[PDB]
């Protein structure tokens, strides 16, 4: 019937006055658009259907061509940003925001899911979207008293566009509209599809990366506890996107990162810190990095839910990116810890895989493990012990490393290398 | 990020 | 600060 149409025909159908066989050429449209290895888009395009398929948006007599036109419409909105772009040069964002308050949930379903593909094209897009006044419909799209009565699918699709308004920086989006959509992101938060909580703390990261004004927006509604609740989830995709949101809550003010630590994330990172998936041990380790730069009551809450032997670990054995936020943890913690948290670092077996480390080319690296070794030097003399860690810093092939480093391109290296065995070596 | 509906 | 942002 509507099946394998050429694009001329779809034209020919489109052109004549017969809504029934416009309607036909539509949903030939929308099947093309719909193949799953490369899909006509362009020529689409080219043939000048986008404004016919806009036209097609308003048409409330005739439900099925709206359906079918937005079908299609979302399909090209879902391609490079220039069909994007197309489809919005078309006047496609009214169109849908006005189907958004179809009677027929289908519809208003492919206009939710077409205004988070335009959205999630960038900033402009998801402004201009803003701005003609999609979050207030969208919004009421969930207000029911139970999220479980509203079908799985839209549900999933009306979370995802909303994380899609809550995506991409320069600029982030519109403080008000941040403030109008957390309550909803909230109780999905609280839901229960696996779906549904992977897009809502995907919006929550994309909200808690920036300023720590961002970030306090977020924490004040109270979503950390479910947050790190969600952290220890099972499902890989919830947790990635969790655990995402809380380095970007630590990477705030002190009190913000002893929400997250109140809430008992440090638990959860036993786990992560071990976890099968490179990206979930980067992410955590990262964030551990950026909790052991806070106050020294927090790294002794570090200390004590035993996450030290954790990070030596992690710096013994790991990929090189998880292995750098490792030292780069341990420099923080160095750098802000009390001499009794630095000499039980020490006592943990931090030395010798900070020195083989040293081999490394990245030159990022051995700064930080250089300026790390320093610390504890210090640390050292403060107790009078610097003969002892010079003595373990040799048994390791340490020094060795280091005489190596004097004579190396950068000069920060070259600097702290000579310093280094000028003054304990 | 977008989808399309197959 | 220390903190390193994304």
């Amino acid at each position: 019937g509507t099946v394998n149409w050429s694009v001329e025909d779809i034209v020919k159908g489109i052109n004549s006055n017969n809504l029934e066989s416009q309607l036909q050429a539509t949903q030939a449209a929308r099947k093309l658009l719909s193949r799953e290895k490369q899909p006509p888009i362009d020529n689409i395009i080219r043939a000048g259907l986008i404004p016919k398929f806009v036209s097609f948006l308003g048409k409330t007599d005739c439900s099925p061509i709206q359906f079918e036109s937005a079908w299609a419409l979302t399909n090209i909105a879902s391609g490079t940003s220039e069909q994007t772009k197309a489809v919005v040069d078309g006047g496609a964002i009214p169109a849908f925001i006005s189907l958004l308050a179809s009677p027929h949930a289908h519809i208003s379903e492919q206009a939710v899911w077409a205004l988070g593909n335009i959205a999630g094209d960038g900033s402009a897009f998801r402004d201009l979207v803003i701005k003609h006044g999609a979050i207030d419909p969208l919004l009421a799209l969930l207000a029911v008293p139970d999220l479980s009565t509203l079908a799985c699918g839209y549900l999933r699709n009306l979370t995802w566009t909303l994380s899609n308004l809550c995506r991409n920086k320069n600029p982030a989006p519109p403080l008000d509209a941040v403030e109008q959509i957390l309550p909803t992101l909230v109780r999905l938060l609280h839901h229960n599809d696996p779906e549904v909580l992977a897009d809502s703390c995907w919006a929550i990261s994309y909200l808690t990366d920036g300023p720590n004004e961002r970030i306090e927006m977020v924490v004040k509604k109270g979503v950390v506890p479910q947050l790190v609740k969600l952290l220890g989830a099972t499902e890989l995709p919830i947790v990635t996107p969790a655990l995402r949101a809380i380095g970007n809550i630590v990477t705030g003010t002190d009190e913000q990162t002893q929400k997250v630590i109140d809430a008992g994330a440090l638990a959860v990172f036993p786990s992560l810190l071990t976890n099968p998936k490179t990206n979930i041990q980067k992410e955590a380790t990262w964030t551990m990095s950026n909790i052991t730069a806070g106050r020294q009551d927090q790294i002794q809450q570090v200390v004590n839910h035993g996450l030290v032997p954790f990070l030596v670990g992690v710096l013994s054995k790991a990929d090189f990116k998880t292995q750098k936020e490792a030292a780069w943890a341990i420099t923080n913690y160095t750098s802000g810890g009390t001499v009794e948290q630095i000499v039980y670092l020490v006592h943990c077996g931090i030395i010798e895989p900070l020195m083989n480390l040293l081999s490394a080319k990245d030159t990022k690296i051995i700064q930080v493990i250089l300026d790390a070794i320093s610390n504890i030097f210090q640390a050292a003399e403060k107790l009078g012990e610097t003969e002892k860690l010079s003595i373990m810093i040799e048994e390791c092939g340490g020094l060795d490393k280091i005489e190596a480093l004097q004579r190396h391109e950068n000069e920060s290296v070259y600097k702290a290398s000579l310093n280094l065995i000028e003054k304990y070596f | 990020r977008k989808r399309r509906r197959h």
